[PDB]
RNA sequence: GCCUGGCGGCCGUAGCGCGGUGGUCCCACCUGACCCCAUGCCGAACUCAGAAGUGAAACGCCGUAGCGCCGAUGGUAGUGUGGGGUCUCCCCAUGCGAGAGUAGGGAACUGCCAGGC
RNA sequence: UCCUCCUAAAGAGUAACGGAGGAGCACGAAGGUUGGCUAAUCCUGGUCGGACAUCAGGAGGUUAGUGCAAUGGCAUAAGCC
C-alpha cells in the first residue's frame, strides 16, 4: 500500500513536462479492475462453495457477494436464481492497493513470464497480468493445503492509442510481448 | 442544334392534354434560369420526329415563343404507356 | 446516456403536469449551483425566482453547491412567494430526486413560512 | 376447410369525429386497442380499461396538428 | 419445368386486370417486346415460349423474364356440381397488359427480337412482337 | 449587440456525414469521502464536503450541401356528372385529381428570464 | 356461443360450407403502488471445458418481451427490477 503515493508523484505524470498535455485528462490513467471468479460445473458439487463464500474477498479489498444467473435453462444445467460467480470489483485506492501484488510477487506459477501476447489490448495499450488460476499470497493461514480457482486480470487505460498508452511501460517494468 | 416554334399554353388539365394529342399538338414546360415556369404547346409528331437524335439532348436548342427567342436544354420526358409517342416534356433555361 | 435518463424522468413529469396547467414551481440544481423559478399560469414566462447567482448569497456562501446554499434559495423563493401571493402551486423537480438538496431546500422553504 | 369464423358483432366506430356540442363529456377517439398512436394532451386525460381518451371535463375537440410526425393527440379546445 | 414456391396460404384469389400499367423501360437489358394488349398468361405458355426461343437462340444471352406466375389456380373433378367447392392447386398464372415488356434482352444482338418475333408469338396470347431500344 | 443556461412554445427543411473553435459567466469531466446518502460487490450509480487540473471527451458556437428534410410548375395514375364504340375495356364532353420524379431550396425557428463581456 | 386481423363498398351493422387463428381458461400471483431499468443478436477475451458456460468491451435497436390466439402499440414504457 504505497503505489497510491507514487502514482500521484510522477508515474505517467512527469510526462507532462516534456509532452503537450495540460491535464491528466489527455494522459494515460488506471483506476479499474472488473474482477470475477466463475463457478463452472459447481452445480454437480453444490457443497464446497456453500462454505467457501468469502474465498474471493480473501484477495480483494471489498465486501463478498454471490452473483445470480441471467439464464434459467442451459445445456450445462442451470436453474432460476442459481449463483453463477462473485465479482468483488477493484476501483481507485483498492485497485492501486491490489496492483502492488501483480507481477511483483505473483510468481509461484508461470506459463511464459516473458510477455505472452497482447490480447484484449483494445488498440489503446490495455495490459494483461492474469494468472489463469490463483497462486496464493502471504497473509494469514496460507502455508497449508487449500484449493484454488480461475483468475484472469486486464489493466485497461484511458489512452487513445498504444503509441501513448505505453508511457506506463516507461514508468514500470513487467514482461511484455505483442 | 435545332430551332422550334412554340406557343404559350393557356388551358391545362387531363382532357385538354389528351385533346392536344388528337389535334397535332402536345404539352411541354420551360423552367429554371432564375425565372418563373412557362407552359407551352408543341407539334406532336414533328417534335417526336426531332428528339430521336443525341444533338437534341447533348446541347442547347432554341425555342421561339412569346414574340422572342431563347435557348434551353432538354430536361425530362413522359412517354405513352405502351407507345414511344410523346405525352409531356420538360426544358430548363440555358 | 445517463444525462438523458434525467431528461426522461423530466418528460414523465412534464406530461403529468400538462393536465394541471396553472402556476408551477420548478427546481433545478447542478454540482455548484441551485435555483428555483415560479412559472406563470399561461406557462409562457417566469414570475419570480431565487438562484445561487445573486451576490446576496454568492458573496456570503463559501460554496454555492452546499446544503446551506440550497436552504438560502429555499428561504429566498418562499420569501418572494409571499410577496406575489402564490397558492395552489404545483411542484416540479426537473427529473432529479426529491431527496438531498431539493428536500433540504423545501425543508427550509416550509421554515420561512407556509407549506410548500 | 372453412371454420375461420371471425364471429359476430363488434364496432367501436365514428365517435371521435367532427364538431362537438361543448356541453357534456366526450370520448374524443374510440379507436381500438390504442397504446401510443394517439394519447392525450392539454388539460384532459383518459386512462380507461378500454383505451378510450375520454375527457373528464365539458368541451370541444381541437383536432390538433401539433405532435411529432405521425403522433397526434386528443385535446380539448379553449372557448 | 416451372413450379413456383409453395404459397403461404393453401389457395389464392385470381384477381382483375386493369389492362394498361406502363412498364416499358428496360432495366435487366436494353430491348424487349411490345405487349399492347391485355389477358391471362400461364406457366405452360411462358415455358413453351422459352422453349421456342431456346431452340432458336441455342445458349446465347441469357434472356431475362420480367413476367413470373403470380397465382396458383384451384382445380377439381369435372363432376362435382355447382356449389361446394374449391379444389387443390393445379396450374400457375399471371396477368398481362399493354405497358408490359415481358422479356428483356441486351446480350443477343440481331438474332432475337430485332427483325421478327413470329416463332415465339405463336406460343403466346395477345399476338405479341419485338421492340427496339429506347435511347432518347 | 453578441454569448452561456433555463422555462419552454415548437420537435423530419433543428437530421447523417465532413472541417474549424471555445473555459469568461455556465457546464462537463474533475478534487475528496467510514462525514448526509450509497453499492444486491465497486463513490460505476446517486450523494455530500468542493475548484487543485483541464476543455481530452460530452457540450456549445461556426463553416461545408453528397444526402434524410423542404419542394415548385406541367404531366401521369385516379375520378364525380353526361355520353359515345359489338364494350367487364376504349374514346369523348364537362367538373375535380395524387404519390413518385424534376427545377430549386436547405446546415433549425421564436417568446420570456438570469448572468457574462 | 364468445374473440382479433381482412373481405366489408375512404358513414355503420354485413353475405357465400369466404381468408389467417383462437376461447369454455390462467395468475392470489403474473394484482395495487414508489423509484428505477432497458433489450435481442453477433463479435472479442478469460483454468479445470465434449458443448451453449463467467465478467468486461464493441457493434446495434419501435428487430427483445407481452400468461395463451390473431392484431395494433411500445422507454411518458402497457416489456422486467
Amino acid at each position: 500500500a504505497k503505489l497510491h503515493d507514487y502514482y500521484k508523484d510522477e508515474v505517467v505524470k512527469k510526462l507532462m513536462t516534456e509532452f503537450n498535455y495540460n491535464s491528466v485528462m489527455q494522459v494515460p490513467r488506471v483506476e479499474k479492475i472488473t474482477l470475477n471468479m466463475g463457478v463452472g460445473e459447481a452445480i454437480a458439487d453444490k457443497k464446497l462453495l456453500d462454505n467457501a463464500a468469502a474465498d474471493l474477498a480473501a484477495i480483494s479489498g471489498q465486501k463478498p457477494l454471490i452473483t445470480k444467473a441471467r439464464k434459467s435453462v442451459a445445456g450445462f444445467k442451470i436453474r432460476q436464481g442459481y449463483p453463477i460467480g462473485c465479482k468483488v470489483t477493484l476501483r481507485g485506492e483498492r485497485m492501486w492497493e491490489f496492483f502492488e501484488r501483480l507481477i511483483t510477487i505473483a510468481v509461484p506459477r508461470i506459463r511464459d513470464f516473458r510477455g505472452l501476447s497482447a490480447k484484449s489490448f483494445d488498440g489503446r495499450g490495455n495490459y494483461s497480468m492474469g494468472v489463469r488460476e490463483q497462486i496464493i499470497f502471504p497473509e494469514i493461514d496460507y502455508d497449508k493445503v487449500d484449493r484454488v480457482r480461475g483468475l484472469d486480470i486486464t489493466i485497461t487505460t484511458t489512452a487513445k492509442s498504444d503509441e501513448e498508452g505505453r508511457a506506463l511501460l516507461a514508468a514500470f517494468d513487467f514482461p511484455f510481448r505483442k | 442544334m435545332f430551332t422550334i416554334n412554340a406557343e404559350v399554353r393557356k388551358e391545362q388539365g387531363k382532357g385538354a392534354s389528351r385533346r392536344l394529342r388528337a389535334a397535332n399538338k402536345f404539352p411541354a414546360i420551360i423552367y429554371g434560369g432564375k425565372e418563373a415556369p412557362l407552359a407551352i404547346e408543341l407539334d406532336h409528331d414533328k417534335v417526336m420526329n426531332m428528339q430521336a437524335k443525341a444533338e437534341f439532348y447533348s446541347e442547347v436548342l432554341t425555342i421561339v415563343v412569346d414574340g422572342k427567342e431563347i435557348k434551353v436544354k432538354a430536361q425530362d420526358v413522359q412517354r405513352h404507356p405502351y407507345k414511344p409517342k410523346l405525352q409531356h416534356i420538360d426544358f430548363v433555361r440555358a | 446516456d445517463k444525462k438523458s435518463a434525467r431528461i426522461r424522468r423530466a418528460t414523465r413529469a412534464r406530461r403529468k403536469l400538462q393536465e394541471l396547467g396553472a402556476t408551477r414551481l420548478v427546481v433545478h440544481r447542478t454540482p455548484r449551483h441551485i435555483y428555483a423559478q415560479v412559472i406563470a399560469p399561461n406557462g409562457s414566462e417566469v414570475l419570480v425566482a431565487a438562484s445561487t447567482v445573486e451576490k446576496a448569497i454568492a458573496e456570503q456562501l463559501k460554496y454555492t453547491g452546499n446544503k446551506d446554499a440550497a436552504a438560502a434559495v429555499g428561504k429566498a423563493v418562499a420569501e418572494r412567494a409571499l410577496e406575489k401571493g402564490i397558492k395552489d402551486v404545483s411542484f416540479d423537480r426537473s427529473g432529479f430526486q426529491y431527496h438531498g438538496r431539493v428536500q433540504a431546500l423545501a425543508d427550509a422553504a416550509r421554515e420561512a413560512g407556509l407549506q410548500f | 376447410g372453412g371454420s375461420t369464423r371471425n364471429g359476430r358483432d363488434s364496432e367501436a366506430k365514428r365517435l371521435g369525429v367532427k364538431r362537438f356540442g361543448g356541453e357534456s363529456v366526450l370520448a374524443g377517439s374510440i379507436i381500438v386497442r390504442q397504446r401510443g398512436t394517439k394519447f392525450h394532451a392539454g388539460a384532459n386525460v383518459g386512462c380507461g380499461r378500454d383505451h378510450t381518451l375520454f375527457a373528464k371535463a365539458d368541451g370541444k375537440v381541437k383536432f390538433e396538428v401539433k405532435g411529432p410526425k405521425n403522433r397526434k393527440f386528443i385535446s380539448i379546445e379553449a372557448e | 419445368m416451372l413450379q413456383p414456391k409453395r404459397t403461404k396460404f393453401r389457395k389464392m384469389h385470381k384477381g382483375r386486370n386493369r389492362g394498361l400499367a406502363q412498364g416499358t423501360d428496360v432495366s435487366f437489358g436494353s430491348f424487349g417486346l411490345k405487349a399492347v394488349g391485355r389477358g391471362r398468361l400461364t406457366a405452360r405458355q411462358i415455358e413453351a415460349a422459352r422453349r421456342a426461343m431456346t431452340r432458336a437462340v441455342k445458349r446465347q444471352g441469357k434472356i431475362w423474364i420480367r413476367v413470373f406466375p403470380d397465382k396458383p389456380i384451384t382445380e377439381k373433378p369435372l363432376a362435382v356440381r355447382m356449389g361446394k367447392g374449391k379444389g387443390n392447386v393445379e396450374y400457375w398464372v399471371a396477368l398481362i397488359q399493354p405497358g408490359k415488356v415481358l422479356y428483356e434482352m441486351d446480350g443477343v444482338p440481331e438474332e432475337l427480337a430485332r427483325e421478327a418475333f413470329k416463332l415465339a408469338a405463336a406460343k403466346l396470347p395477345i399476338k405479341t412482337t419485338f421492340v427496339t431500344k429506347t435511347v432518347m
